[PDB]
RNA sequence: AAUUAUAUAACUUAUCUAUUUUAAGUUUGAAAUUUCUAACCUAGACUUACAAGUCAAAGUAAAAUUGACCCAGAUAUUUUGAGACCAAGUUACCCUAGGGAUCCUAUUUAAGUAUCGACAAUUGGAUCAGGACAUCCCAAUUAAUGGUUCGUCAACGAUUAAAGUCCUACGUGAUCUG
């Protein structure tokens, strides 16, 4: 294993996957954990760097968590480095930072973690259309990342206004809350606006969806709301 | 508590005295066939395993 | 730290707020962060006391966003106990109706969110994993935003409650991938007894055959993709909500 | 509180009444309870509420991750079983026992022992940081050397060589009172 982080190429490494505006700035991300980095491989991420520890290395299983990055034995130093999370996992990979519709709009910088868990949903509901702001906040750091958990693995202003154009209704959702597979969320067009992990979600968010001419599928946790929505989802498709 | 290795069964006579007696065997073996004395034939017969008691 | 230091049921009612394990054996399910003490204050809940820092207690910020829970004393160490999310609020622990069931362990957020999102849909009573699983335990219930025995929804469900669950006749379908259609179901037509068994754990076969005297059929969820199955929990969830709408 | 509360009282069912086709439940509470095959035998020993179970000279006899008893089982008398029960307040209605009033400091050391005296050993801020090593940054298996920003139990944004994990009555500036 490899334990010295002290060189200065990993001090820059560390500093892009430890802090957001670094990433920002170096266009570099890590994403820790195997099953994560395998999907960034499938899904065409080119990753920067691999992390693997002493004994993952050997046994290849963090090699197989490059997500094309040069897969390495790295310690603790090392990997810390290389993770955006203080804890580096033992695999990780540093890498970059209609009629009937579903779609998903976020305008500005949205959270990473909202974005993972977000697209970890949207991998099981198989939506076929996806809107976004522009690609300013990073979703690969290493909290955006274990959001994804590799389920999750640049649409603009001009392109997410299109979608608002759209005559589309957000159908809502709360952790109380009409039945999921009674709302056209994909059997009816679908603008989902609602109250994103950076600014927070209350019962508001949900009437807040309602109000955009969906009706109700207070505040529903984000990866279980989200997972049985796509169920759903699923089922309406 | 977790830890399983060993069981206890009861091992009764062939000759149909009806005497019974506990042993310990291991759980991943096949059943046991002992001679051990019977009270009350007064002489050694053959014992076949007939019901597990519990998880040692 | 303790709700009362001489009050041996308040320190009980604050640790098992910051407790998995503490709030599972005091019966007490807490929805840490505020928005999510909402959530299982919104989900009918009115949690007897909440887990929060001991100066964050006094000052009571996220017990503004709690919209009942009752903001308590909580340990750093029963904090980190409870984190699934520092405002947990620990809580108690029909025919065409939503019921959620997520029956067996699993995810401590799907958990208590599955049988949370029964609830708001007019559920007369959502279920989840059972007591033995932790499901109601103050950080299991974090997750899932929701209480027990407060919320429609229960965790802490125990033997008693357990058969209550079952006992009525709506027709129950267990909902992961491929268990008719989530929503075309017999038992999403008739009244909604979802019960998804554990993702680790599974469906008892005997729970199968007790889906004779429900007549529900297994809910079966097309994947486009080749994913083995969804979130079994979440699965119910839908279950549940499409039932009684389709009831 | 914890557990209840066939004192009574009610309702329900009986009961008992009309026609005609008190008891048992439950609830109130008079209250109550508790707390806050791997032997047998036999000196001398172990373990143990009791009991059983152990070690062991001699003797005799076969051979060469629980642990007993009680207590319940099974069957026909043979076998099989793993000394505040649990449990909050309040008392100036009380009782008894008493205790009061009626950056220093104390040692040790002594660089600079008349008089002194470092280093040591025994609300937010501003200013300045000290310390732990389980090492993030800086540095050569070794090392705590100095540092580790500003904001919005988790998370995010922007910088920084880095924003380790933390501790030091907001770490640390000299209201006023009880």
């Amino acid at each position: 294993d490899k334990a010295f982080p002290g060189d200065r190429r990993l001090s820059s490494v560390m500093t892009i996957v430890k802090s957001r505006p670094f990433r920002e700035k170096q266009g570099k991300i890590l994403l820790e954990g195997r099953r994560l980095i395998a999907d960034a491989l499938k899904a065409g991420a080119v990753p920067k760097a691999f992390f693997f520890s002493r004994l993952e290395y050997v046994k290849e299983l963090p090699v197989d968590k490059l997500k094309d990055v040069s897969l390495i034995k790295v310690k603790f130093e090392d990997i810390k480095d290389w993770s955006d999370l203080v804890t580096p996992q033992g695999i990780m990979g540093i890498f970059a930072k209609h009629t009937l519709p579903l779609v998903l709009i976020c305008d500005n910088l949205r959270d990473p973690g909202n974005l993972g868990t977000i697209l970890r949903s949207a991998a099981g509901a198989g939506c076929s259309k996806v809107l976004l702001t522009k690609g300013c906040v990073d979703a690969w750091e290493p909290k955006v990342l274990r959001a994804g958990m590799g389920a999750h693995f640049n649409v603009e202003w001009e392109t997410v206004p299109n979608h608002l154009p759209p005559d589309t209704r957000v159908y809502v959702a709360d952790n109380c809350g009409v039945q999921s597979y009674d709302l056209d969320w994909t059997g009816a067009p679908a603008a989902v606006v609602i109250g994103g992990e950076t600014h927070g979600v209350s019962l508001e968010s949900l009437q807040l969806a309602e109000s955009t001419g969906g009706k109700r599928l207070d505040s529903l946790n984000s990866a279980m709301a989200a997972s049985i929505l796509l169920f759903e989802g699923k089922r309406q498709l | 508590k977790s830890k399983s290795k060993t069981i206890l069964v009861k091992l009764v006579s062939q000759a149909g005295t009806g005497f019974s007696f506990n042993h310990k065997r291991s759980r991943l073996r096949e059943k046991l066939s002992l001679l051990h004395y019977d009270p009350i034939v007064n002489k050694k017969v053959l014992f076949v395993e007939q019901k597990k008691i519990r998880s040692l």
